């Protein structure tokens, strides 16, 4: 029929089909068209579009990893093809970032009403700047590593005084946003001191009791520890 | 018989997070 | 010449990394060009075409499974139904372009360009494989059109390769293996499904009671699938 | 110094040429006197030994069902029906000696020793695998027995994996695999193993859609076999 | 279900 | 109940009750003690005895493979050197323990209780394959004798089947290919190996019922084979 001409609960019964099909560019496509209506997201709606992007952006990061990689472990034959079917994947990940950008600074940020959903999509932001960051080559670099840094460090300012350190979404903001100052910044310091001081306040109030009722805290908590764990060792 | 299957034999990189709040 | 100027190792190179980066999209159309240039495709250049053309319609026919099922359990909601059936048949329409796209292949070159027994096999299974592809979602008249010729092509692969081929040989094997799926899933005939296999894996196994089996382990994997496969079934 | 003189390294290493030879008899005499020197194992070694017995006991395993079952389809002839008891019988003696030096590790060294979380479910894991085995040949008083310690030992770790483990994590997933698979088979309860197993794929899913799916390979693997057992029981 | 896409040879002769 | 106290009929039973389980050392085990009845195998009895002892020395013949591709992978650490060594001698050991075992029945029972031309030379070329799996292992000291034993064997049943054998006859033709084998890979003598392979298959290929058609035809193929990877 058309994105045009179609309300938005039909477009969120296409990308929740879409998502059981595993056809992650249809469920993309339909919550862009959502997102694109204008009205704030539900927090269901977040979900399927964040879900849909993470697949979307992730299949081309994980190739683009896999290409460099072998690029390296090479004959100028093969290491310009690997250059430049790299450099193929580099302008998709591109197209499918500054979609997920435009869809953040048009609507979803400005639509943003409650401090948990700011921290969200600040992360968010964070996120896809950093993706483009992974990437960014001499000039084009310096934007997207300020533009995500940026938005961490929002997200990071609003989430310290809005939400208790258990929070899965301070958690994960910690975790993300120090994963950037490893790998973007390569300041490993302070990468392991945002991690270790977000796992200490967690652990300082999960109730150890009751874990049983925090697993959405203590999967992250797991994750900052595997982090530090990785990175001293 | 009834067919089934038991877990098999089974035998590094940083990790980042979305959030999903139900 | 065209929109494509890479030449048969060009295209062979960027298949092989499609593959390390699972692209299959970009790694059939490399080997579908490799293909239309039309000599006569190598072990290897056969292997990546199959196993590029393998996941492209696999992805279709797993989501198409999944969207089917979800068809059929929307008791009430009529519109999550009309929805559910509009978006299988966007999956089938894909499938049936993606099918379309391999039986040219065989029919213009993979087929006439084959002149040994191993390699007529290999084609004709596989023209009986999409052919099997389709029949899983076509209907009515077109169903009989491809069930008709998926059966034609299994059936003459399967005489050349009882005159032509040993029992051990991984190529007549794989062909019992999809031969018997197609009785089993397309024909609903599950005592020719398991005779098919049983006699395969009876066969087989006489055979390399001779051998030594260290050069068969290719032939011994597939016997495991036809072991399996008549677990299941029976 | 005894009659094992061997120190825990060259002891591994036979392990793994063991492993490489398929000689696994061998692998497992190997990893019983490492972990009967005391030693805490490693992960490497927990898993050397783990794949040591697991076809050691497999190979048993298979045996007792083809004897079974050429026992039970033998109907006219008493000779080879008698013959074939015997050598059930005899494959049985084998499998309940593996399955007691097995259990022998578990209680006298493994468990005792696991101090973190993650080697206690592995092991109480192992331990109603074990069982489990017995209980596939056991009868009357015997198999009541096993069938309880089986039971017992993975709902012990069935408790702290929920506790102590993410639903991705790959131990806890093997785990509810193996406890579906004692419901479904040895407690006949499919229902119940339905239910368990479409439990733990469902956790490990939703936690799965927040990760990078690459660092859990081990997880979707076992989420497979999840989704294949519900498959087959459904 | 499935569905599926040397050494130099000795041999032993099993007459029946 | 033992094997001394045993029929030949239960004894073979249970050699197809062990092949079925895959138990091929309890199979092995219960054709031993059939031919040390000392009667004359049947030819279903002299299959199972050779099915299962190609199995017994088969697995130790692709683990001593395995390992002895894996010390050559090893040649720089002193401990795992060793240790590689040391597995691959016990393998060996055991391998030598089940080709002696298999000679021994051979020159005891199998040869002399041999009445036809097919069974000697069917059991001469059995010798001649434990003498090349000996010879597959053997040590500097020994290789000479155990190369010459399988080679003695070999040829007198090679002689004795071109007396009294058809070219197109399985055996012949499966001596042929397997004392090809033994030029090739055991007496480094490719020139040999080659023509004794192509002379059999050309002298059976102008002699070819529809059931003799069909087994001397796949024994023919791997004549082809071997020539084929060996003139590569």
């Amino acid at each position: 029929m058309g994105s045009m001409t179609m309300d938005k609960s039909e477009l969120v019964q296409k990308a929740k089909l879409a998502e059981q099909a595993e056809r992650y560019d249809d469920m993309a496509a339909a919550m862009k068209a959502v997102t694109e209506q204008g009205h704030e997201l539900s927090n269901e709606e977040r979900n399927l579009l964040s879900v849909a992007y993470k697949n979307v952006v992730g299949a081309r990061r994980s190739s683009w990893r896999v290409i460099s990689s072998i690029e390296q472990k090479t004959n100028e034959k093969k290491q310009q093809m690997g250059k430049e079917y790299r450099e193929k994947i580099e302008a998709e990940l591109q197209d499918i970032c500054n979609d997920v950008l435009e869809l953040l600074d048009k609507y979803l940020i400005p639509n943003a009403t409650q401090p948990e959903s700011k921290v969200f999509y600040l992360k968010m932001k964070g996120d896809y700047f950093r993706y483009l960051s992974e990437v960014a080559s001499g000039d084009n670099k310096q934007t997207t590593v300020s533009n995500s840094q940026q938005a961490y460090q929002e997200a990071f300012e609003i989430s310290k005084k809005e939400m208790q350190p258990t929070h899965p979404i301070r958690l994960g903001l910690a975790l993300n946003f120090s994963v950037f100052y490893y790998e973007i910044l390569n300041s490993p310091e302070k990468a392991c001191s945002l991690a270790k001081t977000a796992f200490d306040e967690a652990i300082a109030e999960l109730d150890t009791l009751n874990e049983e009722s925090y697993k959405d805290s203590t999967l992250i908590m797991q994750l900052l520890r595997d982090n530090l764990t990785l990175w001293t060792s | 018989i009834l067919p089934r299957i038991s877990v098999i034999s089974t035998g590094r990189r940083r990790q980042s997070v979305l959030n999903l709040m139900t």
